[PDB]
RNA sequence: AGGACCGAACCGACUAAUGUUGAAAAAUUAGCGGAUGACUUGUGGCUGGGGGUGAAAGGCCAAUCAAACCGGGAGAUAGCU
RNA sequence: GCUCGCCGGAAGACCAAGGGUUCCUGUCCAACGUUAAUCGGGGCAGGGUGAGUCGACCCCUAAGGCGAGGCCGAAAGGCG
RNA sequence: ACACAGGUGGUCAGGUAGAGAAUACCAAGGCGCUUGAGAGAACUCGGGUGAAGGAACUAGGCAAAAUGGUGCCGUAACUUC
RNA sequence: AAUUCCUUGUCGGGUAAGUUCCGACCUGCACGAAUGGCGUAAUGAUGGCCAGGCUGUCUCCACCCGAGACUCAGUGAAAU
RNA sequence: GCUCAACGGAUAAAAGGUACUCCGGGGAUAACAGGCUGAUACCGCCCAAGAGUUCAUAUCGACGGCGGUGUUUGGCACCUCGAUGUCGGCUCAUCACAUCCUGGGGCUGAAGUAGGUCCCAAGGGUAUGGCUGUUCGCCAUUUAAAGUGGUACGCGAGCUGGGUUUAGAACGUCGUGAGACAGUUCGGUCCCUAUCUGCCGUGGGCGCUGGAGAACUGAGGGGGGCUGCUCCUAGUACGAGAGGACCGGAGUGGACGCAUCACUGGUGUUCGGGUUGUCAUGCCAAUGGCACUGCCCGGUAGCUAAAUGCGGAAGAGAUAAGUGCUGAAAGCAUCUAAGCACGAAACUUGCCCCGAGAUGAGUUCUCCCUGACCCUUUAAGGGUCCUGAAGGAACGUUGAAGACGACGACGUUGAUAGGCCGGGUGUGUAAGCGCAGCGAUGCGUUGAGCUAACCGGUACUAAUGAACCGUGAGGCUUAACCU
């Protein structure tokens, strides 16, 4: 079924997606640009978008919600400073997504997700 | 659940009738390099839609 | 089993092995149930007839 | 919901404490009993010198479901705790004369409006 | 004090499910009994095939037991296939 | 290398038993690993175990084994 | 028989909560189990929750569900006291 | 009755309804006194039965979370 | 000199158990099923005394007879002992009619209601529980009725293992004993990933004669087909009363099926909140991880039921049993022989779904292609260059579509998905700070903060322009109209 049920569960526990997004939504914000399979980076988009969505407004209380998710200073202060700024005017995706080829190993179909605008 | 006499090449052949292989065959020209590649991927060496978009 | 339709008494039998051994004992059983079903009416008018 | 071996309260001045249904009168394969759906009860708890006594069957009406009737706007008249009416078994009659525990109006249907007329509230 | 009580280690193995070309030629998961004793366990010995040992099932004696395994008699015999 | 997750009266850390170089370094990928493999308890070459105090050996001894003569038994051998 | 969910004696064994070597979360230390990536059907297995009813299930309350600790009050028949 | 064939014996109790269960009568097919008879407090991973509680066992399933199943890449069996 | 009496005499001399069993063979020979048969069994019929107040046939039916069925118990070993697994229950059924109910009728010891019996009829429907391992059966309570059987007394390569025929043990009985019991009792491993056939769904290839894109007709087939009660007619007909209709027409339920989340609820491990233990974020504060989602309380979408709608039919054609008209054979009589008219939930349609691989491959509408040269045993031939259309496929973003394919929408000439914004819903008065208080904590800012797939907008990100396949007016014979 899944009739209208809009999440992807990635054949792992919700205790591990609360973990592998976290943690995956980390290193694409201290990088720019990393390297993952499409049904990853479809869902790292749905997590990644809504931080650059909420560092647009610093306050105390934006630094907390964004430090229960991604649980580290270091994102939190790469974020509302570098990219809330640098994502001000643009209203939508922040963030794009690439499709580039296949691994060796298992033939899964990778994309690179890029954050836009990364021409420095 | 096993089997009572044997299948021949006949159906072996039969049965791996769809089991054939299928290529792409089609492929683009980008419009910079026009290393050919998958459509909507990226080259060997990061061009895509006649930009390079792997920055590096 | 041997049912008697204007009664309700029921004789059954599962001695012997035999269908054919079964029904003769069941049809003797039920032929002794019977004549002492009109032995106790014959008392009961007897009874009845001690009671005036 | 009140089905074969519902344990029902009693709602009126006879004598049972809990009753016990054991068959929803009304048809074939009948599931459930639900508003005012006659049903087949047997008394596993009395008072003492009261009318009725343990081990009886009778009939009985049900009056409050814990799952509660549907009005045809959509509201529901959900009570707490399932309870019922006892009955004569060989009229409509109930053997009850204080009928406690407020019932409902979906019960108006003239073999009925003695229990409503007796009937607290609602 | 106790062949006492609840309960881990340790020992044992009653129920259910899974598994039964299994992960495993008897185990695993969730429960379970004993748990200071007639207990359990390490190391080293002793008792042997019509014999050993047995809180006794005809159980156990190297995944084998109403008579172990190996070699020989032996190409036993088979009115049977 | 940075986060994450698991164990923590163990899946940690030492000995005995039993194995026998599986220890470390350079290098290699056919076979071995239930996948790929640059990697590895896999292949090849080299190096590695240093004791008066640890252990064994040694001194003594339990269950028990063997057992000069000896007793007994066709022989073997049994018992001491 | 294997790089096998098995078996294997002895010793050391921290912090917080706790009666405890139970158990939970961590320290030191050691590992993520030598196939993975998607999709999110039936169905199978390990589990969660549930309207009204509450054994009506079934060979049988099998399995689940429930009870579960400390202090105190209170505690029947019968009895070898 | 771990014993009764006939038999679900008969009567009583429990239940709306009880071939089982408890008490009793005694026509004991075919109980019986150390191959012990009759009771018996406690005990029991014991046999049968009842009640309270409690719940997906069931009325009648519904949904959800993970591991297979399904697809793709690599390796690649088996009874027959 | 031998009841060497098993008497052509295996020795002068000899009993049993095996459920601890093992080995070699057998369907040469049993148990389970199938098969042949049909004594018995079951069903129907025939003659008819008698019962029935009178009367044989309303309904029963003695003494006896004749068959059917393959549902009983058996008979025979034909089949299998180099395996055919067994009762009952669960599940899923399917066919037969000797029909339990509903439907249509005759007869009646049928006034009415309610029944008895026989004929036609298989469309659908055709209990829940206590006791037993039991089928059956008894009992309780219903229902319109709770049919009888076949189908390895359907179903263990689907499940259970209670019963029964492994190994343990005991009682009663039998035996000197080992043991034994159509006596009993407590306990006791149920294996297999489906090649084929079959069935349930779904696609690929090719064909359908130029190709492609859509919409239908429609042969064939499947699904569906149940029914109670109350009321009106009328408390009329009938009946001394007691009681109490047919037919026709409304309303409200149960069972079952289809469909759907607007309502009521369920789940909702992607949302919010509370709290215990502990570790960490340098520390307070504030959060995150882990302990089945730690335990909980609620809850969006979706899914789904107990929720909410709907369904069976009416009517028609032709008929069964049956009822009549006209009416001869047979001056009469008579439903039948000619002819005609009514007559069931059964048959064919009507309702709904699948459906042109219906190879008998249909029909209609529309769109697109009307380029040049050689060879040749010169034929619906082969080859080359120039163009390769409509359209399709592939790829991509995805769907209330879906196992995989497929199917639907969209592909910047853009709303398909993600994001963002407004709104809604849910949870509930966040964080920080100020004040009150020794403190936990409360109040104020504030029904705020956070808000999952929800609704309406918006190109910010991704659906790149091309390329690949598919062609170039479509054979032969004949007829009919144009010329
Ligand atoms: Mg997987
Ligand atoms: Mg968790
Ligand atoms: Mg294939
Ligand atoms: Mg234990
Ligand atoms: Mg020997
Ligand atoms: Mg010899
Ligand atoms: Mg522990
Ligand atoms: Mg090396
Ligand atoms: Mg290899
Ligand atoms: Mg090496
Ligand atoms: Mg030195
Ligand atoms: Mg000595
Ligand atoms: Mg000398
Ligand atoms: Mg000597
Ligand atoms: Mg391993
Ligand atoms: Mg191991
Ligand atoms: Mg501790
Ligand atoms: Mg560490
Ligand atoms: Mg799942
Ligand atoms: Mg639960
Ligand atoms: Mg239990
Ligand atoms: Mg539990
Ligand atoms: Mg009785
Ligand atoms: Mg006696
Ligand atoms: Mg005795
Ligand atoms: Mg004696
Ligand atoms: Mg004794
Ligand atoms: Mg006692
Ligand atoms: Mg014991
Ligand atoms: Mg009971
Ligand atoms: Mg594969
Ligand atoms: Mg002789
Ligand atoms: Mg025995
Ligand atoms: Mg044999
Ligand atoms: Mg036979
Ligand atoms: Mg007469
Ligand atoms: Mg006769
Ligand atoms: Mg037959
Ligand atoms: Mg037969
Ligand atoms: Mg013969
Ligand atoms: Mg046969
Ligand atoms: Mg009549
Ligand atoms: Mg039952
Ligand atoms: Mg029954
Ligand atoms: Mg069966
Ligand atoms: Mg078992
Ligand atoms: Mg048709
Ligand atoms: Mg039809
Ligand atoms: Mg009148
Ligand atoms: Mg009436
Ligand atoms: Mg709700
Ligand atoms: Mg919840
Ligand atoms: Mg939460
Ligand atoms: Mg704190
Ligand atoms: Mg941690
Ligand atoms: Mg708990
Ligand atoms: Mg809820
Ligand atoms: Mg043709
Ligand atoms: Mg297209
Ligand atoms: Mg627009
Ligand atoms: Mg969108
Ligand atoms: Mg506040
Ligand atoms: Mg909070
Ligand atoms: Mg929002």
């Amino acid at each position: 079924m899944r009739h209208r049920k809009s999440g992807r569960q990635l054949n792992r526990n919700s205790s591990h997606r609360q973990a592998m997004f976290r943690n995956m939504a980390g290193s694409l914000v201290r990088h720019e640009i990393i390297k993952t399979t499409l049904p990853k980076a479809k869902e790292l988009r749905r997590v990644v978008e809504p931080l650059i969505t909420l560092a647009k407004t610093d306050s105390v209380a934006n630094r907390r919600l964004a430090f229960a998710r991604t649980r580290d200073n270091e994102i939190v202060a790469k974020l509302f400073n570098e990219l809330g700024p640098r994502f001000a005017s643009r209203a939508g995706g922040y963030t794009r997504i690439l499709k580039c080829g296949f691994r060796a190993g298992d033939n899964a179909p990778m994309a690179y997700i890029e954050l836009v605008d990364r021409s420095e | 659940a096993v089997q009572q006499n044997k299948p021949t090449r006949s159906k072996r052949g039969m049965r791996r009738s769809h089991d054939a292989l299928t290529a792409v065959t089609s492929l683009s020209v980008d419009k910079t390099s026009g290393e050919k590649h998958l459509r909507h991927h990226i080259t060997a060496d990061g061009y895509y839609r006649g930009r390079k978009v792997i920055a590096k | 089993r041997i049912t008697h339709i204007p009664t309700g008494i029921v004789t059954q039998c599962q001695n012997d092995r035999s269908q054919h051994k079964n029904k003769d004992q069941a049809m003797k059983q039920m032929k002794a149930k019977l004549y002492e079903l009109e032995m106790q009416k014959k008392n009961a008018e007897k009874q009845a007839m001690e009671d005036n | 919901m009140i089905q074969e071996q519902t344990m029902l309260n009693v709602a009126d001045n006879s004598g049972a404490r809990r009753v016990m249904c054991i068959k929803v009168l009304g048809g074939s394969h009948r599931r459930y009993a639900g508003v005012g759906d006659i049903i087949k009860i047997t008394i596993k708890e009395a008072i003492p010198r009261g009318k009725v006594k343990k081990g009886d069957v009778l009939k009985a009406v049900v009056v409050r479901t814990k799952k509660g009737v549907r009005r045809p706007d959509g509201s529901v008249i959900r009570f707490d705790g399932n309870a019922c009416v006892l009955l004569n078994n060989n009229s409509e009659q109930p053997i009850g004369t204080r009928i406690f525990g407020p019932v409902t109006r979906e019960l108006r249907s003239e073999k009925f409006m003695k229990i409503i007329s007796l009937a607290p509230e609602v």
